């Protein structure tokens, strides 16, 4: 129930990688992480908000195995722009990975799912 | 039911959109 | 005529100071003659006057630079406003061993470290570009006119060897570097002995000059790429079984990708958009021959990695294909959304339509049938539904101008269904719209938008469509059975087989709800007879595909009739 950690990853080192960050800075307001791969997790406010908002983009229908036996779950989207954000070619398109851990099981979170959004 | 076809993708094989080379003027 | 005899009395004097033996009055009067021989009218007396043969015979040989580099640049001029039949009567004359020879030469001046090249005089250098402009524009008209002689081309090693060498050095002008890079994209195309050339190279190593280029941020990048791909198809280099450094197709696709992140040089945007088309078809062949934050939190991340993810995939054996859809594809889509206000993006729609219209054509001539090919699918139909509604809704709410446009994307809405399958997306009713495009719309045989249009609509008319959606389709379907008096055949059996392919299961809603309780079966009965006599009416020898594709469809006709009734 704490963290939404956004996620890319770019094998090839250069341009299209401080893209990449740079438009996790502008989503979640937070300068992004390194590790081949930029990612940035966002608590609060600003996670519901961007969970909701993509979640849109997915149509709210899921598959039941992305959810984690640990009960938390994800899913990919690939156009950043399909959550209202413009198109900055100087940026292009990227892809982004949503992963949501819940606390206070499987069950018990699709059935939370299915309750609220 | 069931169905007979065979060799189908030549059938739409031909459907890609297909290119080879060649123009411009004014000067 | 009259028009002639002007004509006549203004050109006959150059030839014969061309045909002076005055070498120099005739690189004083060839220099001219490129410039008389630019009218389109004239030339074709200048021709009938057998320029061609003096030209070939007399001006290249001479001792004088600027005799035949006037007189290659007089071929160029020649065989760029007539036709390719022009082209094909200077290989009988075997102008190939002319220009042979010729690039030997430039070659020489070049490479030449005893004079040599660079400390040549300012207009020297400048003529043997000249030159070689003229030669290098040949082989490309030569090339193209014909088979046989793009074959005759590739054979010649000094030509090769030439355009090698500027490619690489890349020590001549930019118009002359881009047209030795287009020379060679013609030459390897779909052709081995100049693949192997090219990636044999250890002269200059040709290869290893491009692979940087089409990889790096140098804006001549796209060319690059045109070739390398030519190369890749030329000699195999796929997913199945990669080349040198696992030089697969797909590592073309970024740069390419980078080349229309750009668009909102225009040439360098197109060729990006063909090559990506043809890097459509060329992985047929691929799936073909084939068969607090840290650490292991990520670890888990990879949990959840199995739903079809954006970044990174569970294809590691197809690179290619994830490469296409994870990036390109995006810009594909919008590039083919994006404002109609221009004819030159008009034109860039036109293509990047063409374009996902091959990739999509590709994959769904796979199967898919039970869990066949699941990942393949599964990374396949989020895309193949992003596609269907990012770009075929909206040029369909627009039902804004074209007619060939529509066939586009009449074209590509098939390959999306063939995939979808009654699981497409309905807004707006589309059947709908396709239906009045097919009526409205009222060559090769399956080529015509009815066909394209009776399939997209029965493909999205699969089990679990809303059963309203179902119904109206299959009534047009039953409806083009009734009244088959006018339809061409091939219509037919696109027709027949997409009936097939949505009614042969009992345990389908649409069955009983659509089927039985419009009493399709009675059609069915109906037509039979009529099937076998336009089937028998038709020419297995002219042409022989449409008679078997009949044929089938009757016995499956003429069998699921039978088995039809064998459920109540």
């Amino acid at each position: 129930i704490q963290k939404l950690v956004l996620n890319i990853s770019v094998g090839e080192s250069g341009d299209r990688l401080t893209r990449a960050a740079k438009v996790l800075e502008q989503l979640s307001g937070q300068t992004p992480v390194y590790s081949i791969a930029v990612h940035v997790t966002v608590r609060g406010p600003k996670a519901e908000e961007i969970l909701e908002r993509g979640l849109k983009v997915k149509e709210y229908e899921l598959r039941r195995r992305n959810f984690s036996e640990t009960g938390n779950f994800g899913f990919g989207i690939s156009e950043h722009i399909d959550l209202g954000i413009k198109y900055d070619p100087s940026i292009g398109i990227y892809g982004m990975d949503f992963y949501c851990c819940m606390t206070r099981t499987r069950e018990e979170t699709i059935r939370w799912f299915k309750q609220r959004f | 039911a069931f169905h007979k076809l065979v060799k189908n993708s030549a059938y739409y094989s031909r459907f890609q959109t297909k290119f080879k080379r060649r123009k411009t003027d004014y000067y | 005529p009259e028009l002639a005899k002007l004509r006549e009395d203004k050109i006959l004097p150059v030839l014969k100071d061309l045909k002076s033996p005055d070498a120099k009055s005739r690189t004083t009067a060839a220099g001219a003659i490129a410039n008389i021989v630019q009218d389109a009218k004239c030339r074709k007396l200048l021709l009938r006057e057998q320029v061609v043969h003096i030209v070939l015979t007399e001006t290249l040989t001479d001792n004088n630079i600027d005799s035949r580099a006037a007189g290659w640049e007089i071929l160029k001029v020649l065989a760029q406003e007539e036709e390719a039949d022009f082209c094909v009567h200077l290989y009988r004359l075997d102008v190939l061993t002319a220009i042979e020879h010729a690039a030997k030469a430039v070659l020489e001046t070049l490479t030449t470290s005893e004079p040599p090249f660079s400390k040549l005089l300012k207009a020297q250098q400048r003529l043997v570009w000249d030159i070689t402009g003229s030669l290098l524009v040949l082989i490309g008209l030569l090339a193209l006119a014909r088979d046989e002689i793009h074959e005759a081309v590739a054979t010649k090693q000094t030509i090769l060897r030439l355009l090698f060498r500027l490619i690489s050095a890349d020590i001549a002008p930019q118009d002359i570097y881009e047209e030795a890079i287009s020379c060679l994209t013609t030459l390897s195309e779909d052709n081995l002995k100049v693949g192997q050339a090219i990636t044999d190279d250890q002269e200059t190593h040709v290869y290893d000059v491009l692979l940087k280029l089409a990889t790096g941020t140098d804006p001549r990048a796209v060319m690059a790429c045109g070739v390398l791909h030519n190369v890749f198809t030329s000699l195999q280099w796929m997913d199945h079984s990669p080349g040198k450094d696992g030089a697969c197709d797909a590592i073309l696709i970024p740069t390419l990708t980078r080349a229309l992140e750009h668009v909102v040089y225009a040439n360098i945007t197109l060729l990006a958009l063909v090559t990506l088309a043809s890097i459509g078809t060329d992985f047929q062949e691929t799936l073909v021959k084939g068969n607090s934050i840290t650490s292991e939190m990520q670890a888990d991340m990879e949990r959840v990695v199995g739903a079809d993810g954006t970044d990174d995939g569970d294809l590691e054996d197809l690179p290619t294909l994830r490469e296409l859809i994870q990036t390109a594809v995006p810009q594909l889509i919008r590039l083919s959304n994006l404002p109609i206000d221009s004819d030159e993006s008009l034109t860039i729609q036109s293509h990047a339509l063409s374009a996902l219209n091959n990739i999509s054509w590709t994959i769904s001539c796979l199967e898919f049938a039970n869990g066949e090919n699941a990942n393949i699918h599964n990374a396949w139909y989020p895309t193949a539904k992003k596609i269907w509604r990012k770009t075929i809704l909206p040029i369909l709410e627009a039902d804004s101008a074209d007619l060939k446009l529509a066939t586009q994307v009449t074209s590509l809405a098939w390959a999306v269904a063939r995939v979808l399958h009654g699981e497409t997306p309905t807004d707006g009713n589309p059947h709908r719209k396709f239906i009045s495009l097919y009526h409205s719309s009222k060559e090769d045989p399956f080529q015509g938008l009815g066909v394209k249009c009776i399939g997209v609509v029965g493909s999205l008319a699969h089990d679990p469509a809303p059963i309203e959606v179902n119904r109206e389709v299959g009534v047009f379907l039953v409806t083009l059975l009734r009244q088959s008096n006018n339809v061409p055949p091939a219509e037919i059996v696109e027709a027949l087989n997409q009936l097939f392919d949505i009614y042969g299961d009992e345990e389908l809603a649409c069955d009983k709800e659509v089927f039985w309780k419009d009493g399709f079966l009675k059609h069915l009965e109906e037509f039979l007879p009529k099937m076998r006599t336009l089937t028998k009416g038709i020419d297995k020898r002219t042409q022989p595909e449409l008679r078997t594709r009949a044929d089938e469809a009757l016995l499956n006709l003429g069998r699921f009739v039978q088995y039809k009734k064998k459920h109540a």
